[PDB]
C-alpha cells in the first residue's frame, strides 16, 4: 500500500473511545439465506473464486491471519489464545499431509478437504455506538467466528464454532477481491469488506454483552422463543435511533 | 471591561453565473430499491453549510477561455524565453526601482499579430500550436496546453498527527511522543525536465516542514475531443470530435472530455484569476472555486427536500404538455426524444427552485469525491466529504471519483439525483462535464 492508501484508510477507522452509549450484540449471520450467502458464493475455491472460509484457512495456512479459538462464554483477544493451526486441524478432523513448507503454507490441506462448504454460517460480533464528536449512530465490525454447520450422525447438525477471527486482521484481505452482492445484477463491483461494513449481512441477535453473560439460547428453549427475542433487541436498538431525534415528533402542531 | 475586539468589516463578491443554495439536509440515496437492477438501498442523512454551485455546468466558451489563457501565457514565456525569443519586455524579472523581484509576465504587453510579428516571435507563437502534415490543420497542440498550478493541502496541515512540533502531535499527557518519531506523508509534485517532458512524482518523506503538504500538478488541459469517437464504436461521431470544442455554435454547449484532474485544474485557474481581479481588504481569506462534493451536488440537485426523486417537484419525467424535464435517453435507442440527441445548449429545460440548469441531464458532472460502494457510510454529516488525493503509483481503481447526474444517454435511473456513479480521474469521457463550486461567505438567519 502507498503512504497516501494508508493514510486513506487510517482516516477511515471507526474510534468507539469516548462513544458516550456502546451496545455489543453478536449476530448469527446464516450463510444458506439470501444477502447472507455472499460469504458462500464459491463453496468450493475455483481459480481466482473464493469464499470468506476459504480465504481466512488459506490466510492461515500461510501466517498471514492471527484468529483466536471460541472460548465459550467470552472473546479475550490475547496472544495467550493464538489457534495451533495442526491442533485445529487435528481436533476438527481435518485431514491434512505436510508438503514442502517453504516458509509459504504449514500443511498441505486438499480442497476437498477444506471445510469451506459446511461452513454456513457465522457469528458478527458487531458493536453499536455512537459518535461523541458528531452524534451519529454506527455500527463497528468487531469479529467474525466461522461455525462449521457439521453433522453428528447421532447428534445431527452440530455447529461447532471454530475460532474467532478479528475483523481488522481479515479486513486488508477482503477488502480487495470483489463480489457479487446480488443474483439478480452479477456486477462484480464491491468488496466483502463493503458488504461488512453497509451491514449488509442479516442475522439473528444470539448474545448481547449482559451483565450476567447470558446468551439468548439459556432463557428461550424454542427457536420462535429466540426469533422473539432477537426482534425484541433488534426494537429496542431501533427504538435507541428513534429516541435520539425529535424531527418527527408533531405534538406541537397539537 | 471585555468590549471586544472585531475586526474590519469584508465585502462578499458574489460569484458571476452563479446561485447561492442555502445551508440544509437531505437524505442522500433511494430509499426504495428496484430489485431488477439488484443494488440494495443505501441512505443516509446529511447537513452541508451553503455555498455557490454554478448555474449551468461549464460551457465550451468557459473551458475554452482557461485554454486561450493557457496559450496565452505559454506563449508570453516562449517570447520571453532567451531560445525562441529573448525580448524579456513580456517577462518582468526586476521592479521599477531596479531591484531583483519574482519573475512574472507583462500580460500588459500584447502577444504581435500572427502578421506584425517577426521571425522570433512568429517562431514563438507557432512554437505551440500543431500544424497537421496532411490535413494542415493548424491547431493547439494537446500536449503542450499543459497547466502548471499548486495546491496546498489545508486539511492534511491540520490533523492533530500531521503537526509540524513533535510534542503538539498528542494531546494525552500518560503519551511520551518518541522525539524522533518519523511521520511520512505524501506530497504529490510535478516539474518539467530538460527534455520538454511532464514529470510527476509522489514524494513519499518524513514530515519536516510546511513544504510537505503543497501539492504541485502540471496537467495538460486540453480537452480530450477523440472521446467522441472512442466512447462509442460502430458510429459517426468523427463530427462532433470536429466540431464540439471548435465550432462557434457549440460555445454555450457543456464542455465534455475534460478528466477529474483537469476539472481540478479548471477550478484552480478560475480562483486564482478570480483572485488576480478582486483586490482583498486587509485579511481576507477568500475561498477556491473547487469541485462539488457528491453530498453538495446531491443536495442542490434535489433542492434540499428529501422527496425529490428528480431535480423537479414532481416524480414524472416528462410534463403534462408531453414535454421532458432533462436531456436523457428516454427511450430504447430514443435519445432524441427529449428533442436533443448529444447535450444541448445550458439553460434548456426549467432549472430547480434553487435555480440550477441541466441538474440532471445534458452531461454527467465531475464531483470532488472518491468513489466507494460503501463511501456514504464511511464519511461524515457535516460537509460529508470522502477525499483521496492518489498517489502515481496507486492501483488504477483507487483513482475512481464520483460522477453524479445524468447525461444526455443516461436512462431514467442514471439521471435520478441519488444515483451513484463513478469514473476514472484520467479519462474523461464525451458525456461527462463538470461545475465549479465555491464555499459561500455567508451569516444568515435560520429558517
Ligand atoms: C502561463 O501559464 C502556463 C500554464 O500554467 C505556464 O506554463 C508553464 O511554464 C512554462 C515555462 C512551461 O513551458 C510550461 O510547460 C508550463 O510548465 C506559463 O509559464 C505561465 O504561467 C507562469 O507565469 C504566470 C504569470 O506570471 O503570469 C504565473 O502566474 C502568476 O504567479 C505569480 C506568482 O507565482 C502570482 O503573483 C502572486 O504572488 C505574488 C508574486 C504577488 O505579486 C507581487 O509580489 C510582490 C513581491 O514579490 C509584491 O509584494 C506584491 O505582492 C503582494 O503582497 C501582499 C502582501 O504584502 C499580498 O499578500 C499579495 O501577495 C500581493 N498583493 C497584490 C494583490 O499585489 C505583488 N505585486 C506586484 C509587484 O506585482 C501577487 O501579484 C500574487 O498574489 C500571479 O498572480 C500569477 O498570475 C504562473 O504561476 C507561472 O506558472
Ligand atoms: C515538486 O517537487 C519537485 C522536487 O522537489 C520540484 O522540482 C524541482 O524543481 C524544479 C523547478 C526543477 O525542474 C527541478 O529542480 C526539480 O527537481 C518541483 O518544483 C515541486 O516542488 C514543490 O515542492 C518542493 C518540495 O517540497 O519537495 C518544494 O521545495 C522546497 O523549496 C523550499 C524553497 O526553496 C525549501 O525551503 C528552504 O529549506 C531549507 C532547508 C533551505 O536550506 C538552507 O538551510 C540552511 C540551514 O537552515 C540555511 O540556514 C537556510 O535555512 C532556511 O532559510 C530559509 C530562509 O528563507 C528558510 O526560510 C528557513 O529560515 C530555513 N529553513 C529551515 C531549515 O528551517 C537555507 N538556505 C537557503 C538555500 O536559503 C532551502 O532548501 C530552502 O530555502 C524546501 O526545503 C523545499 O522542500 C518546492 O518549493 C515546490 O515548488
Ligand atoms: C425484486 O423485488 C421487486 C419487488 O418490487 C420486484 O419488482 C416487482 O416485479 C416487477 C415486474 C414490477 O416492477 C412489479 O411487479 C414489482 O412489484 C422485482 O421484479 C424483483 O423480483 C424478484 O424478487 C422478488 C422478491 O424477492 O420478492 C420475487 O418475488 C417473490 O419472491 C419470492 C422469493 O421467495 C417467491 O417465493 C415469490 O413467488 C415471488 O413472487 C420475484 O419473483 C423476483 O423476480
Ligand atoms: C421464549 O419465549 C417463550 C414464549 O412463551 C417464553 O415462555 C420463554 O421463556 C422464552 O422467553
Ligand atoms: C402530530 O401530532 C400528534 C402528536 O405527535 C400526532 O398524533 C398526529 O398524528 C400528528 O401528525
Ligand atoms: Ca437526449
Amino acid at each position: 500500500l502507498s503512504n497516501r492508501a494508508q493514510e486513506f484508510n487510517r482516516r477511515l477507522t471507526q474510534k468507539t473511545d469516548n462513544a458516550p452509549w456502546r451496545r455489543v450484540v453478536y449476530r448469527r449471520v446464516d450463510l444458506m439465506e439470501e444477502s447472507n450467502a455472499v460469504l458462500y458464493y464459491p463453496p468450493r475455491p475455483i481459480g481466482d473464486r473464493k469464499n470468506l472460509f476459504s480465504t481466512i484457512f488459506g490466510l492461515i495456512n500461510s501466517n498471514s491471519l492471527d484468529v483466536y479459538e471460541y472460548l465459550d462464554g467470552f472473546e479475550a483477544f490475547t496472544d495467550q489464545y493464538k489457534i495451533k493451526f495442526q491442533e485445529f486441524l487435528d481436533r476438527f478432523g481435518i485431514y491434512y499431509q505436510p508438503s514442502t513448507n517453504k516458509n509459504a503454507e504449514l500443511f498441505k490441506v486438499a480442497d476437498s478437504d477444506i471445510p469451506s462448504a459446511e461452513v454456513k454460517a457465522y457469528y458478527v460480533k458487531e458493536e453499536w455506538y455512537f459518535t461523541p464528536t458528531n452524534s451519529d449512530v454506527d455500527i463497528k465490525i468487531q469479529a467474525i467466528c466461522p461455525i462449521m454447520t457439521g453433522q453428528d450422525e447421532f447428534g445431527e447438525v452440530r455447529n461447532q464454532p471454530l475460532f474467532w477471527i478479528p475483523y481488522e486482521n481479515i479486513r486488508p484481505y477482503i477488502a480487495r477481491e470483489r463480489v457479487m452482492l446480488s443474483s439478480l445484477n452479477n456486477t462484480r463491483n464491491s468488496t466483502i469488506d463493503d458488504f461488512f461494513r453497509l451491514n449488509l449481512y442479516k442475522g439473528d441477535i444470539v448474545k448481547t454483552e449482559n451483565l450476567h453473560n447470558r446468551a439468548l439460547a439459556e432463557y428461550c428453549p424454542t427457536p420462535d422463543s429466540m426469533k422473539m427475542e432477537s426482534k425484541r433487541i433488534d426494537k429496542e436498538l431501533q427504538g435507541f435511533r428513534d429516541g435520539l431525534f425529535v424531527t418527527q415528533d408533531t405534538t406541537w402542531m397539537k | 471591561e471585555l468590549t471586544g475586539a472585531k475586526l474590519s468589516s469584508w465585502n462578499e463578491p458574489s460569484p458571476f453565473g452563479m446561485i447561492q443554495v442555502p445551508r440544509g439536509s437531505i437524505v442522500l440515496g433511494n430509499k426504495e430499491a428496484d430489485s431488477l437492477w439488484g443494488i440494495p438501498a443505501e441512505s443516509r442523512p446529511i447537513s452541508v453549510d451553503a455555498f455557490w454551485m454554478d448555474r449551468t455546468e461549464i460551457t465550451n466558451a468557459q473551458y475554452r477561455q482557461f485554454v486561450y489563457y493557457v496559450r496565452d501565457s505559454i506563449i508570453r514565456e516562449r517570447l520571453a524565453d532567451p531560445a525562441y525569443g529573448g525580448n524579456e519586455e513580456y517577462k518582468i524579472t526586476e521592479n521599477k526601482f531596479g531591484e531583483p523581484v519574482t519573475p512574472h509576465l507583462d500580460w500588459s504587453k500584447p502577444i504581435p499579430s500572427e502578421k506584425r510579428a517577426t521571425e522570433e516571435e512568429i517562431a514563438a507563437i507557432n512554437s505551440v500550436y500543431y500544424t497537421n502534415p496532411v490535413t494542415h490543420d493548424r491547431k493547439l497542440n494537446p500536449d503542450q496546453m499543459v497547466y502548471r498550478y499548486e495546491v496546498y493541502d489545508y486539511r492534511s496541515a491540520a490533523l492533530r498527527e500531521h503537526q509540524l512540533k513533535a510534542a503538539k502531535r498528542n494531546l494525552n499527557t500518560d503519551i511520551k511522543v518518541d522525539p524522533n518519531a518519523v511521520v511520512m506523508i505524501s506530497k504529490d509534485t510535478a516539474f518539467v525536465d530538460e527534455s520538454g517532458n511532464i514529470i510527476s512524482e509522489t514524494i513519499t518523506r518524513p514530515l519536516s516542514s510546511e513544504y510537505d503538504f503543497l501539492n504541485t500538478y502540471i496537467v495538460p488541459i486540453y480537452p480530450d475531443e477523440t472521446c467522441w469517437v472512442n466512447d462509442f464504436p460502430n458510429a459517426r461521431t468523427e463530427i462532433y470530435t470536429r466540431m464540439y470544442f471548435n465550432h462557434p455554435g457549440y460555445d454555450d454547449y457543456p464542455v465534455v472530455g475534460i478528466s477529474w484532474e483537469q476539472a481540478q485544474a479548471f477550478c484552480a485557474w478560475r480562483s486564482e484569476f478570480f483572485r488576480k481581479g478582486i483586490r482583498l481588504p486587509e485579511g481576507q481569506i477568500m475561498d477556491d472555486f473547487r469541485l462539488p462534493t457528491e453530498a453538495e451536488w446531491e443536495y442542490a440537485a434535489r433542492m434540499g427536500d428529501s422527496n425529490n426523486k428528480y431535480p423537479w417537484s414532481t416524480e414524472d419525467l416528462r410534463t403534462g404538455r408531453g414535454c421532458f424535464l432533462g436531456n436523457f435517453k428516454p427511450g430504447e435507442g430514443d435519445y432524441t426524444a427529449d428533442g436533443h440527441l448529444i447535450p444541448s445548449r445550458v439553460s434548456s429545460f426549467s432549472p430547480n427552485d434553487f435555480g440550477l440548469y441541466d441538474m440532471a441531464g445534458n452531461v454527467a458532472e465531475w464531483t470532488s469525491t472518491a468513489f466507494s460502494e460503501s463511501g456514504l457510510k464511511q464519511m461524515s454529516d457535516i460537509n460529508p466529504e470522502l477525499e483521496y488525493k492518489a498517489a502515481l503509483t496507486d492501483p488504477y481503481i483507487l483513482k475512481q471519483k464520483v460522477v453524479r447526474g445524468g447525461s444526455w444517454k443516461d436512462v431514467a435511473r442514471f439521471i435520478r439525483s441519488a444515483t451513484r456513479s463513478h469514473e476514472y480521474q484520467n479519462v474523461g469521457r464525451s458525456y461527462i462535464g463538470f461545475r465549479c463550486v465555491r464555499t459561500s461567505i455567508a451569516f444568515s438567519s435560520g429558517k
